[PDB]
């Protein structure tokens, strides 16, 4: 149904009918949308937290990035220095292309497999 | 330091692991948890 | 800036930023206490949880 | 006492309305400056 | 950059790795086996074997149901049972 | 709720008179 | 005597946009609970 | 400018414009405290201490008075149900007016601290940079606030200056504001003693004084205040919110378990009476007494107070509300007019049977009837065609002992039917439903809403914790990271230590 | 010139070793029979 | 019973093989 | 008057301060052995 | 050069894995949680506390097997190993549901020991610490779903069982129970989840289809220096592309990597604030006006009437398996059923 | 529908109110 | 009054839209 109830209506049915959480698919799924939520704030708090310093105090450090800046804005080598000691060196990303199709990838096909 | 190639140790590695999964599945229809 | 009577009565007690006890001072010390509160704190909730049971303490309402 | 039940509305929106739009013409004015 | 320690890579091809490894993997797999077929890892935890979820003509769980005579209340199902 | 707005009406009145006493646009000569 | 120090506070364009949506959204949320 | 979520940092170099907003915000609380006392007393019904206490009203702070020793209006009545007694000044009315009071005072103080800022007393004499001895202040504070607590202990807890507390027996009967001498034991740590309370006061106090005199004497170490930038008035907030966030907790988990500062009274049961059926034995061990000395069941039942019946009921258990189920309770089922009497079902072989209870989790429960032993002999059926113990069959009558009811005996299905819809609530009670135009949905009681705010604020307070903390910790870098950060620094190898360079190659 | 005892090494084989165990318990377990 | 001790006695048969392997290479270890 | 409770009170605080003991005895000794050295 | 300068040099120096003072809580913590748990589903029963089987040794496969919280009658007991209920025997600890508790508390300092750890290593590395501030939303989810909840509830029997069903069993409860879908807290927890995985897929992708061309290849990933100054993707056509597919863009990389913290953090820490209201049955369960025309009107009928009466049917058939401690007994007559089915 | 008179005044102030806010500081920026 | 505050709220929001799209701050490159 369009509706934020019948929604629910349409989920509670589909266990009776179908055991989807007992379904590897649905289980993917999750993984999907929990991983992608997981990568999504490490990826923002890992960014965020390795910004270059080019503010004040006073001023959103937003201020510091300029549109269309050729320089980058953050130290990736300090979030990989940051990251790799968090778990080990190699569990982290030190190239960012790497990173962002990783990010691209776990949710997409997640939900292509609950799809 | 370097005497067995590393693409055998993971060929037998990844053999090892498939047997002791498949066992597993024998293992669901089975003795125990097998609903017979 | 401006001087006012409880100002002045005042100016002592606000008058030692920055002054510290050389090296660790009282800290083995401060360490000792927290490790009776502690001890003491764990004694509360396990009476509070009845995981600690006493002779004479009775933790229900019929106190 | 059995009065109105939308008086109560309307006096809020009659105070907040007019009030707020004295206030951003005020603030945004003392900020010129 | 490296932290100092022998890479992965190497111990992993090395022969002396698999002298010690051959002996010990076994030797853990074939101790947790012995573990349950010896039947030890059922009293360890108390973990009913098939034969002892239930008395013969019983149909109802054992279920603890209070708190301090909890451990007395197992014990006595355990013994309802023989 | 009737008593509730008419009372909560005269204090932003009494609230109001205070600030625009004691922090009113100074008066300055030219 | 002035006060030295008192600050500007901005909120840009974007940041009205971003929160007057924030909160229509909340109440369209809301809304049906406070009316129950 | 500054982002609209930084507004308020003008304050941390202005201890005088600080003071200023302290000043506003306390005013801000002690007049919320007047006006909601005021709006209570303008909403309070009185005259029925037994089915309509506070706790039923929607009151939320007119206990928090009651608990410390204010019990009276000046108009004459008393919450222990006196007339025609003389509360002085502090009435509920005079404590709302001191608030009120207290807060347009604080509001002046604030308009002068605002706006003479530059005074001499927050300037370094040494530097003449705005400075905070944080360290003697905190000792300052801490030998105050021991002198307090240690003087509400002895005086006002004991009554040997002031009324004491409220107390009262273990089922909330008899409840009065006594004198409460301190229990030094170990007793004193049964949070169900109240003399507990008193002796906490006296000892917890004294050791303030000390210890906040310890601190106005000796100087933090060097190491301490540098670990925990003791000249950065942050780390005062970061450690301010964590003692206040486990404070919040512990109010939140002595409201709902209770204690002797939380007494069913003043806030209503608590939802593990109902679990374990805790006023219902109290009301049988009761009547099996009276029945020892060969009182007949009408007389036995007669002789059960309703405030005890009362208590035996699901719409005062606390965990049967609704977050958007708002008011009173009396807003749900009905202001509470009589006990009906206790109901006896019984079968067509005169057999006794027992309607099973509806335990909290159920916002709907099946009637089921059991005998002595817990087999099921009569229930309501969903499928009648091949229903076996419908009250029809089994031929269920109730009959009523106590309350409105004694002596009557109803055998018509459908209204012992209905009894038996009430009685999964444990005993049945009139209820004016009109007066308030009830629903006929069970609210919460101020013990429950009390218990979700704190527990929510307790839980945001520590996200203030760890940001606040973190702010204290990593000032330097808050604007940004170093923009020519060694890579060595970084990279793996380097350096023998994490951090620190004198470790290089 | 490596060591072979460190803090690495604690690490693996606090993981590795009784991981083994278990899985040969386990291996076991899919011979039980009711 | 019996049964603890054959649990354990492969167990001790890979830690004896993996310090007589490794009983050399672990002594340098010295300063 | 010692009730089991707090004889096991006892037992769980006794433990938990050897286990802590020992951490930081192995901690404290390999920490001395295994310096770092810096010029 | 105390003994503590010295110690704290060796926790801290650059190794495979990094100690640090925090590794002295973390370590040990999450070792015991994770051992707990696959010794617990590994050879432990749930036969005592629920009547379930929960381990492979009882047939269970990775899907069923799970570590079961304790007995209803334990109430919020601590269950100390030398508590008074196993009184130090340990084969009985097992049995009465000590390792759930010893899996819930020792991974909940645990997880402080990694959120100190997160502030330990941005403090030497020179960073600022968003990450730990990030990590409050999976402490606080932690927090309010296997402590708070089941504190304002009967027992930790009602908290979460630590397995991959009984995870599920939770869901279904909470639903039929607690109409937890209908609760605007969970709501906004959806949104700030599903929010982030499409953050996360949209980010990445837009950078993966606005790549400069830095080399040579068809592999796109080689061609990418983590050291070079210069931005690896297009800022400017990533900008015009979706201010033109969808009418608004980022146009600030600061902005975009905040927003990405902000979203599923706040999610999670909404849906905290509602389970805390679970916590004491403070349901969003009904909507009154709704409830008082059905009841008179039988002709209305809404989505929420027909999720009410699914709820009805989850309470009354699960209730006498899930809470034996209770002694349900429904016979068939009262059990709620359409018809036929 | 016997929805709750004080829901309106609710919803309507719970928009106003920071909307308000943000509206004020908004164009109190652009002024300068 | 509920319908109608429902509607209005969701107006509203569509007015946002226009403007957030057509009279934005326009992004531009220095
Ligand atoms: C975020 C930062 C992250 C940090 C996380 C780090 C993890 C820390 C570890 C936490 C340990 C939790 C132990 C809580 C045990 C508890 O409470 O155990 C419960 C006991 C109370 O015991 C319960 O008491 C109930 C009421 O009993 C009373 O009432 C009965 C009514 O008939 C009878 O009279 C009975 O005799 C009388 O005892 C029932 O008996 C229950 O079965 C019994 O479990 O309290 C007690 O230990 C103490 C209660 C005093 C308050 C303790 C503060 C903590 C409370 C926070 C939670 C509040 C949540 C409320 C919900 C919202
Ligand atoms: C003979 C002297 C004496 C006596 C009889 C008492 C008596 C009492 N004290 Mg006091 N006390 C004294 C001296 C004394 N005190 C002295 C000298 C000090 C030092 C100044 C204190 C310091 C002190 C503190 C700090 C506390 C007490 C408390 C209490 C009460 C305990 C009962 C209770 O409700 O606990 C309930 C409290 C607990 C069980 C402690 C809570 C423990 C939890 C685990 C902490 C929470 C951790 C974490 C943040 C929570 C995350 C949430 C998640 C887990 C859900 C009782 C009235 C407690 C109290 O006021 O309770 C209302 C309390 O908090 N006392
Ligand atoms: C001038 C003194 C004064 C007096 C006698 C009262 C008296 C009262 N107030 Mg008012 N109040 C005052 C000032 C005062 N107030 C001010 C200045 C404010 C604004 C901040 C308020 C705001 C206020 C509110 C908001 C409310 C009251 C209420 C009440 C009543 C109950 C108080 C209560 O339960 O406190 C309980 C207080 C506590 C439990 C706090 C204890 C301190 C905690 C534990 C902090 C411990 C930290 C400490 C530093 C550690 C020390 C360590 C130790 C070892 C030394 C009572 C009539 C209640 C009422 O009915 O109002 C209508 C109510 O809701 N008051
Ligand atoms: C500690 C706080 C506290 C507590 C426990 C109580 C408790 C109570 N009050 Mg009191 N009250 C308080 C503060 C408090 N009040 C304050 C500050 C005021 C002034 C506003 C009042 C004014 C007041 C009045 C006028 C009345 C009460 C009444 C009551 C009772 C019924 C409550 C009810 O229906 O709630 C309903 C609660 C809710 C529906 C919860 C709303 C929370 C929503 C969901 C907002 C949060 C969403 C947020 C926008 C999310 C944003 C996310 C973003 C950050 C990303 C109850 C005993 C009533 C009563 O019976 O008194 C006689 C009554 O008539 N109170
Ligand atoms: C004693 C409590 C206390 C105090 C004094 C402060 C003080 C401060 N905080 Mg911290 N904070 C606290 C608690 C506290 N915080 C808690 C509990 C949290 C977790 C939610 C935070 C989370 C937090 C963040 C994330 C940030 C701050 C920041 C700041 C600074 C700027 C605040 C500002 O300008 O707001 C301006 C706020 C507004 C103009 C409007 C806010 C509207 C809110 C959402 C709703 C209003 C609630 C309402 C009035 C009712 C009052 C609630 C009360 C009953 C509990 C200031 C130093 C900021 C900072 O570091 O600056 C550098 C910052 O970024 N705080
Ligand atoms: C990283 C450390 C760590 C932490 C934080 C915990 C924490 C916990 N464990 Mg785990 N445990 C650990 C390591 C740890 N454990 C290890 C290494 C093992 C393997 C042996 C275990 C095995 C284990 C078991 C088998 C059990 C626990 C249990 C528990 C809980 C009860 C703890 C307790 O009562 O201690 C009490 C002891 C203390 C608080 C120590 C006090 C230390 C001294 C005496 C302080 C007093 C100071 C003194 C008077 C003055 C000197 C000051 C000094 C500074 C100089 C708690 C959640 C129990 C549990 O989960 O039950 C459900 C449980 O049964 N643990
Ligand atoms: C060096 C690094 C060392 C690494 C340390 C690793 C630490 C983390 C390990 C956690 C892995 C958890 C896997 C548990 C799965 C398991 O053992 O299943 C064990 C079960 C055993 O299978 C069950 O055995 C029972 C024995 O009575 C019955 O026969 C059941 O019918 C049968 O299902 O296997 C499975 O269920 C099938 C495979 C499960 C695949 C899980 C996918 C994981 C995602
Ligand atoms: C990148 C994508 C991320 C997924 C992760 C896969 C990374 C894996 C990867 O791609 O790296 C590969 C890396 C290379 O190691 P060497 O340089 O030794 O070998 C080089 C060879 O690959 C050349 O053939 O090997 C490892 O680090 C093995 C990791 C096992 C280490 C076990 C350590 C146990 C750690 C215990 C827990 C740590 C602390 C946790 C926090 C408390
Ligand atoms: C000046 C003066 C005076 C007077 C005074 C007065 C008149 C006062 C009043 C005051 C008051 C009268 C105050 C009040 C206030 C209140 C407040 C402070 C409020 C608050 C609130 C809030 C904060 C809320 C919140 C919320 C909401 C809204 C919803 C739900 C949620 C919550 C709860 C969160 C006098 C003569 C004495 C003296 C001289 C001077
Ligand atoms: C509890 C406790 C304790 C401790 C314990 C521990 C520490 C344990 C450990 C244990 C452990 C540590 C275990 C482990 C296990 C493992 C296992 C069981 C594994 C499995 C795995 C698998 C099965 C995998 C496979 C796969 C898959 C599944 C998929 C993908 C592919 C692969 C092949 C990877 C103590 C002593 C204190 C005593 C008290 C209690
Ligand atoms: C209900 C009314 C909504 C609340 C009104 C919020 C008003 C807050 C505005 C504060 C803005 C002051 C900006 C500074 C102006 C002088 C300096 C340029
Ligand atoms: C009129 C009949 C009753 C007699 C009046 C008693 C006199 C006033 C008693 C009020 C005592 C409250 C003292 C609280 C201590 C706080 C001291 C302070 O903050 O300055
Ligand atoms: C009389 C009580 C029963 C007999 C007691 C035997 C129980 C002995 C088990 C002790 C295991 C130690 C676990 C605690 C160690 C960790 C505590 C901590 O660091 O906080
Ligand atoms: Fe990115």
């Amino acid at each position: 149904p369009l509706g934020i109830s019948g929604t629910f209506n349409f989920m509670i049915v589909f266990q009776a009918e179908h055991n989807i959480l007992m379904h590897p698919f649905h289980q993917l799924g999750v993984a999907g949308v929990f991983g992608g939520a997981l990568f999504c704030a490490m990826h923002g708090s890992l960014v965020t937290s390795s910004l270059i310093r080019e503010t004040t105090e006073t001023e959103s450090a937003n201020y510091g990035y300029k549109f269309g800046q050729e320089e980058e804005t953050y130290n990736i080598v300090a979030a990989h220095g940051y990251f790799g000691r968090l778990i080990f060196q190699y569990a982290s990303f030190n190239n960012s292309r790497s990173l962002h199709f990783f990010l691209a990838a776990w949710p997409v096909v997640g939900v292509w497999f609950t799809a | 330091g370097g005497r067995i190639p590393l693409w055998i140790v993971a060929t037998v590695a990844g053999m090892g692991v498939i047997v002791i999964v498949g066992l597993f599945f024998y293992g669901a229809y089975a003795g125990l948890g097998s609903s017979l | 800036a401006r001087r006012t009577w409880l100002g002045d009565i005042l100016r002592p007690l606000n008058s030692e930023y920055g002054k510290v006890a050389p090296g660790w001072g009282t800290t083995p010390l401060m360490a000792v206490f927290m490790g009776l509160f502690l001890v003491f704190l764990l004694i509360i909730l396990e009476i509070y949880n009845s995981t600690l049971i006493l002779d004479g303490v009775n933790v229900s309402w019929k106190a | 006492m059995e009065v109105n039940q939308l008086g109560l509305i309307a006096t809020a929106l009659f105070v907040l309305v007019p009030s707020v739009f004295l206030i951003i013409l005020y603030v945004q004015t003392e900020s010129q400056q | 950059g490296t932290t100092g320690e022998r890479p992965f890579s190497d111990i992993i091809t090395s022969v002396r790795y698999w002298v010690i490894h051959s002996i010990t993997i076994p030797a853990l797999f074939i101790a947790g086996w012995l573990f349950v077929s010896t039947g030890l890892a059922y009293d360890v935890f108390g973990t009913p074997r098939p034969d002892s979820y239930y008395a013969q003509e019983q149909r109802s769980i054992p279920l603890v149901t209070d708190r301090f005579e909890a451990k007395q209340q197992v014990e006595t199902f355990l013994e309802q049972l023989k | 709720m009737e008593t509730i707005t008419y009372v909560f009406i005269f204090a932003c009145i009494i609230a109001l008179f205070f600030f625009a006493i004691f922090f009113r646009e100074p008066p300055r000569i030219t | 005597e002035p006060n030295p120090n008192r600050q500007p506070v901005e909120l840009n364009r974007t940041s009205l946009y971003l929160g007057l949506l924030l909160i229509l959204v909340l109440a369209l949320l809301f809304s049906s609970y406070f009316f129950n | 400018g500054l982002p609209w979520y930084r507004v308020h940092t003008v304050l941390i170099n202005d201890p005088g414009r600080l003071i200023a907003a302290h000043l506003m915000h306390t005013a801000l609380v002690a007049g919320w405290a007047g006006s909601m006392a005021l709006y209570e007393l303008a909403t309070f019904d009185p005259s029925d201490p037994v089915l309509n206490p506070m706790w039923r009203q929607g009151m939320f702070v007119l206990p928090f008075m009651a608990r410390l020793g204010v019990t009276g209006s000046w108009s004459g009545w008393s919450i222990t149900g006196e007339t025609g007694i003389d509360p002085g000044f502090w009435s509920f009315e005079g404590v709302a007016l001191a608030h009120i009071v207290l807060s347009g005072l604080l509001f002046l103080a604030a308009c002068w601290h605002w706006v003479y800022w530059d005074l001499e007393l927050f300037r370094d004499p040494r530097t003449g940079e705005p400075a905070l001895d944080l360290p003697k202040m905190f000792g300052i504070h801490l030998f105050l606030a021991g002198l307090l607590c240690f003087g509400f202990g002895a005086f006002h807890l004991t009554g040997l200056f002031g009324p004491g507390m409220w107390v009262s027996d273990p089922y909330g009967l008899t409840g009065s504001v006594q004198p409460v001498a301190p229990e030094w034991g170990p007793d004193g740590f049964n949070p169900y003693n109240p003399g507990g309370v008193v002796a906490h006061h006296i000892a917890a106090g004294i050791v303030g004084i000390i210890a906040g005199l310890f601190h106005i004497l000796v100087r933090p170490p060097q190491r301490l205040y540098k670990a925990l930038r003791m000249g950065n008035i942050e780390t005062v907030l970061s450690s301010s919110i964590a003692a206040v966030f486990f404070a919040a907790f512990v109010v939140a988990g002595t409201m709902w378990y209770g204690s002797a500062t939380t007494p069913i009274e003043l806030f209503g049961p608590t939802r593990y009476q109902w679990d374990s059926s805790y006023f219902q034995q109290e009301i049988n061990r009761r009547v099996q007494a009276s029945l020892a000395s060969g009182a007949t069941l009408e007389e036995a039942w007669s002789a059960i107070p309703e405030k005890l019946a009362f208590y035996d009921y699901i719409g005062n258990n606390p965990a049967k509300g609704g977050l958007f189920r708002t008011g009173p309770m009396n807003k749900g089922d009905g202001i509470a007019q009589a006990w009906k009497g206790h109901a006896v079902f019984r079968n067509k072989e005169g057999e006794e049977l027992f309607v099973r209870r509806m335990p909290a989790f159920f916002e709907s429960f099946p009637v089921i009837l059991t005998d002595k032993n817990g087999v099921v002999k009569a229930d309501i059926p969903f499928r009648r065609a091949e229903s076996k113990y419908s009250f029809e069959q089994q031929g269920v009558t109730v009959s009523f002992y106590g309350g409105e009811l004694n002596g009557q005996t109803f055998t018509d299905p459908p209204t012992v039917k209905s009894y038996a819809r009430k009685a999964i609530f444990g005993e049945i009670f009139e209820f004016d439903t009109e007066t308030l135009n009830s629903d006929g949905i069970f609210r919460t009681s101020p013990r429950g809403w009390f218990t979700f705010a704190h527990a929510v604020f307790a839980l945001l307070f520590f996200f203030g914790h760890i940001w606040h903390g973190a702010r204290t910790l990593f000032r330097d870098v808050f604007s940004g990271i170093d923009p020519e950060l060694s890579p060595e620094q970084v990279e793996w190898g380097f350096y023998q230590k994490v951090g620190d360079v004198t470790t290089r190659r | 010139s490596y060591p072979i005892f460190t803090v690495r090494w604690v690490a693996v084989h606090t993981l590795a070793v009784p991981t083994i165990f278990f899985l040969g318990a386990i291996a076991a377990m899919q011979f039980i029979q009711r | 019973d019996w049964r603890v001790l054959v649990v354990l006695l492969p167990v001790l048969l890979a830690a004896g093989w993996a310090v007589r392997n490794i009983l050399p290479y672990a002594v340098k270890q010295v300063q | 008057t010692i009730t089991p409770s707090l004889k096991g009170f006892f037992i769980g605080l006794l433990s938990g301060a050897v286990v802590l003991g020992l951490t930081f005895a192995v901690l404290i000794a390999i920490s001395q052995i295994d310096k770092v050295q810096r010029s | 050069r105390g003994w503590f300068d010295i110690l704290d040099d060796w926790l801290k120096r650059d190794r495979f894995v990094f100690v640090g003072w925090s590794g002295i809580l973390l370590f040990p913590c999450a070792y015991l949680a994770l051992g707990g748990w696959l010794t617990g589903t590994t050879f432990v029963t749930s036969w005592y506390t629920h009547g379930l089987a929960s381990s492979y040794l009882e047939g269970c496969n990775f899907l069923t097997v799970a570590v079961s919280t304790p007995a209803n009658s334990m109430g919020h007991s601590l269950l100390l190993l030398w508590g008074p209920e196993a009184q130090g025997d340990f084969t009985r600890w097992c049995q009465l549901g000590g390792l759930w508790t010893f899996i819930a508390l020792h991974g909940a300092f645990g997880l402080i020991g990694f959120m100190l750890r997160q502030f330990e290593i941005a403090r030497l590395v020179g960073v600022r610490p968003y990450n730990a501030i990030a990590f409050s939303a999976p402490i606080a989810v932690f927090v309010s779903v296997f402590l708070i909840y089941p504190l304002g509830q009967s027992s930790w029997f009602f908290a979460p069982s630590f397995g991959v069903a009984a995870i599920f069993r939770f869901l279904l409860f909470f639903q039929g129970f607690h109409n937890w879908t209908l609760n605007p807290f969970h709501m906004m927890g959806v949104a700030g989840v599903l929010g982030g995985a499409l953050l996360c897929a949209i980010h990445g992708a837009t950078v993966e289809n606005t790549l400069f061309q830095d080399g040579e290849g068809a592999s796109t990933f080689r061609a990418f220096n983590p050291t070079q100054a210069e931005e690896t993707y297009s800022m400017v056509t990533a900008n015009r592309f979706w201010s033109q597919i969808f009418g608004i863009a980022f146009s600030n990389k600061r902005w975009l990597h905040f927003f990405m913290l902000f979203v599923p953090v706040t999610g999670l820490w909404m849906s905290a604030i509602g389970v805390v209201g679970l916590a004491l049955n403070l349901r969003s369960y009904d909507f009154i006006s709704q409830e008082i025309r059905a009841a008179e009107d039988p002709e209305f009928e809404t989505f929420y009437t027909k999720n009410l009466l699914l709820n009805e049917g989850i309470r009354a058939w699960m209730a006498p398996q899930d809470q034996p401690h209770e002694n349900f007994v429904f016979p068939e007559e009262v059990l709620p059923r359409g018809n036929a089915l």
